[PDB]
């Protein structure tokens, strides 16, 4: 989707305290949105494990089967590598994998 | 008083000092230009 | 995925958190969470045990601290009810603090 936050007034730059603003919210039509604010002294003291879309993606990234960037050993290599099982009724079909895990590389 | 200050008694003191607030829930339902629906919450700040 | 109102918090304070509960396509999903706290050391404190249907994959829930507490890092784990051997994390820290009134960045 798109979720933006942003300030509904355009004017009194930095607001008084207890002040009334107007939060504007914009985003996807149907979506549940969550919130909280926080003052920023508590990220100085602690700014670890604050989660993001970025670590979201980097998590589904981690969970993924494929272990090699494209190509083989053979036809068999490149579907085995890429994350894909094929087998055909004359008898050509894929490696056999058993682990989850990508094979480790030498490094 | 009759002097250029404040009276102390008329002096309202800040109070209100948590560090996390607006644990709020709202869905997106305003009519959607583009797809994209605009929510105005009007919210107080703290001290 | 679960979010904390703080990264760090006091003896006697409450700790507000919100789990959202997806599935592979990161789409919100209805099945029951057993979410546990645990110490510094790794003894569970407070557990719970609840279903995200109809709620649209928001699982909004509480706990206070109390003050008789060893302080260090705290540590939230979850996992579903039907895959108990895939277990998600989270940390928090608990100390005595008040905040500060500036930053300071070392670059
Ligand atoms: C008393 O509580 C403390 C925590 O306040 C615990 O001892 C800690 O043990 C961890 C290792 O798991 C160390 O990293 C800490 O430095 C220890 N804290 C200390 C020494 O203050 C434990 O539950 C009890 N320890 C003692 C010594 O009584």
């Amino acid at each position: 989707g798109s979720l933006v936050v942003k300030s509904g007034q355009s004017e009194d730059r930095q607001p008084v305290p207890g002040q009334q603003m107007t939060l504007k919210i914009e985003g996807d039509h149907g979506a549940r949105v969550v919130l909280v604010a926080v003052d920023k002294g508590v990220f100085v003291l602690n700014k670890k494990n604050k989660l993001t879309q970025s670590k979201i993606w980097d998590v589904v990234e981690k969970a993924d089967i494929g272990c090699t960037p494209g190509s083989g050993k053979d036809y068999a290599g490149v579907f085995s590598d890429a994350g894909l099982t094929f087998t055909s009724s004359s008898g050509q079909q894929t490696a056999q994998r058993a682990e989850l895990q990508c094979p480790q590389p030498a490094a | 008083l009759d002097e250029d200050i404040i009276a102390e008694e008329n002096i309202v003191s800040r109070s209100e000092f948590p560090e996390s607030w607006l644990w709020n829930v709202e869905d997106l339902k305003e009519p959607p230009k583009n797809g994209i629906s605009t929510k105005l919450m009007n919210i107080f700040l703290k001290d | 995925f679960i979010q904390t109102d703080k990264t760090i918090y006091t003896p006697g304070s409450t700790v507000l958190y919100r789990i959202f509960t997806v599935n592979h396509k990161l789409l919100p999903v209805g099945r029951t969470v057993m979410v546990n706290i645990e110490n510094p050391e790794g003894i569970p404190v407070k557990q719970d045990s609840l279903s995200s249907q109809n709620q649209l994959g928001v699982l909004p829930l509480s706990w206070d601290i109390p003050e008789l507490v060893n302080m260090g890092q705290w540590k939230i784990r979850a996992y579903y009810e039907n895959s108990p051997q895939q277990v998600f994390s989270t940390e928090f820290e608990v100390k005595e603090y008040v905040l500060p009134s500036f930053e300071v960045i070392v670059e």
